[PDB]
């Protein structure tokens, strides 16, 4: 999901 | 963690930095418009604005102790209040007039040209005016965009709800704190906080009727839209 | 001028709990079973609650226009918050009738009623887990008649006084100032909630009118909802 | 003409 990993960045 | 240690001023202080900025559209003057023209030009600021708006809600007191798939949740649920309240706040200045962006003005008239939009643009505009009337400030409007990331998905082991609780009592300290330095009497600020969380309720309204609009549209498909709006959207339906 | 701002908060908060709609009984499951006892249950509240809202303070010196469009935009909320009042002394639960106990387990019986249920029972633990009273409830209730349409000065300035009534409740209770604008702000965002699931669960009506026979009150109420 | 025209008087 696109939204879990823009999230997870750094 | 931090957010409950924080005063009101380094509240206020911490949202007016996180802002996210105010972006452009590539809409061009000198073409025709149209309904897929309008929405391609939406759909497209709107995927842009969506990316600020991630990097801003990490920024929020609060949002980052939650877990990540709390924070999915509250975005997934937030996401077009945000926004809304967002294109509401900088359409101030013009009366009757939705500034989507500094290069893109539409008024009531403009908003015929797709389906269904024409009735959440008045909507729009008198949640617009209802800030006009009432002087909204930024340190204000900061404050309700943060409630709503919090709010809207709240309801919807982890009892992170009563940490989420404990960071919206603070908030609502933190309006009451400014209001106190407007010089506003204990029954004007009760009044205009009662008066600004209703506002809270009708851009629920717009936004849920807004989005079962955006799915008439994606199943046209007449404009494609982009794969993140897609999954943001999806988690509605 | 209006009679409903020359009330004391005291006598504002006596006049909604006299106006109040007394609690209905339903008929002494499937999909058209569930929806069958709801939909006459619903329509019999409709009465009472117009009824309601013309001893509500202030709604009355509103034309009868401004009354219709209200009524029109708030006849979910009202009857959803009011499902979710009764339904606190009942975990779990939704009392939509002292004979019509419903748990989760027969919300799946209809389709895409059980999410709604979660969401109706989400709202009454809340209400349970801080002490809802009366006399807040039926400023709520009022609150949610006279917001919810009202973006088409007399209201705004009904609201203000029911919020003042709100604080009046409050301070009785014995609640220090912080306290006061804390629990305000929780009984208000809860509002928005309550907005969620009657905007998710008139939706569901129009894929819902074939199952069984609504009344020609009820598809005029949800019409107005598409328009 | 609606009903809740009516009932409303
Ligand atoms: O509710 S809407 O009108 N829905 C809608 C209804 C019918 C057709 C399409 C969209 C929606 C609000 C407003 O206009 C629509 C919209 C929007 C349009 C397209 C899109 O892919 C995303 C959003 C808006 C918007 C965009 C950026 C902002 O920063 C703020 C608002
Ligand atoms: O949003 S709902 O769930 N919608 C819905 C969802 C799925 C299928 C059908 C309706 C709605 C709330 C709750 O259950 C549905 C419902 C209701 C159902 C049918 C109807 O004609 C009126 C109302 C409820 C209700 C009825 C009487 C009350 O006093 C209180 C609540």
């Amino acid at each position: 999901k696109i939204l879990h990993r823009l999230l997870q960045d750094s | 963690s931090l957010a409950l240690s924080l005063t009101a001023d380094q509240m206020v202080s911490a949202l007016l930095d996180a802002e996210p900025p105010i972006l452009y559209s590539e809409y061009d003057p000198t073409r025709p418009f149209s309904e897929a023209s309008m929405m391609g030009l939406l759909t497209n600021l709107a995927d842009r604005e969506l990316v600020h708006m991630i990097n801003w809600a990490k920024r929020v007191p609060g949002f980052v102790d939650l877990t990540l798939h709390d924070q999915v949740h509250l975005l997934e649920c937030a996401w077009l209040e945000i926004l809304m309240i967002g294109l509401v706040w900088r359409s101030m200045e013009h009366p009757g007039k939705l500034l989507f962006a500094p290069n893109l003005l539409l008024d009531r008239n403009q908003g015929k040209c797709v389906e269904g939009m024409v009735e959440i643009f008045d909507m729009l505009l008198a949640t617009s005016s209802r800030f006009r009337m009432m002087n909204l400030q930024g340190e204000e409007f900061v404050c309700l965009k943060s409630i709503i990331l919090l709010n809207s998905g709240v309801y919807t082991s982890l009892e992170e709800k009563d940490h989420i609780h404990r960071v919206l009592d603070k908030i609502t300290d933190t309006l009451i704190h400014l209001m106190a330095k407007a010089g506003l009497t204990l029954q004007q600020q009760h009044q205009r906080l009662a008066q600004l969380l209703l506002i809270l309720s009708h851009i629920r309204h717009m936004s849920n009727k807004g989005m079962e609009h955006l799915y008439s549209m994606k199943c046209k498909n007449v404009v494609p839209l982009s794969d993140l709006l897609l999954e943001m959207l999806d988690a509605h339906r």
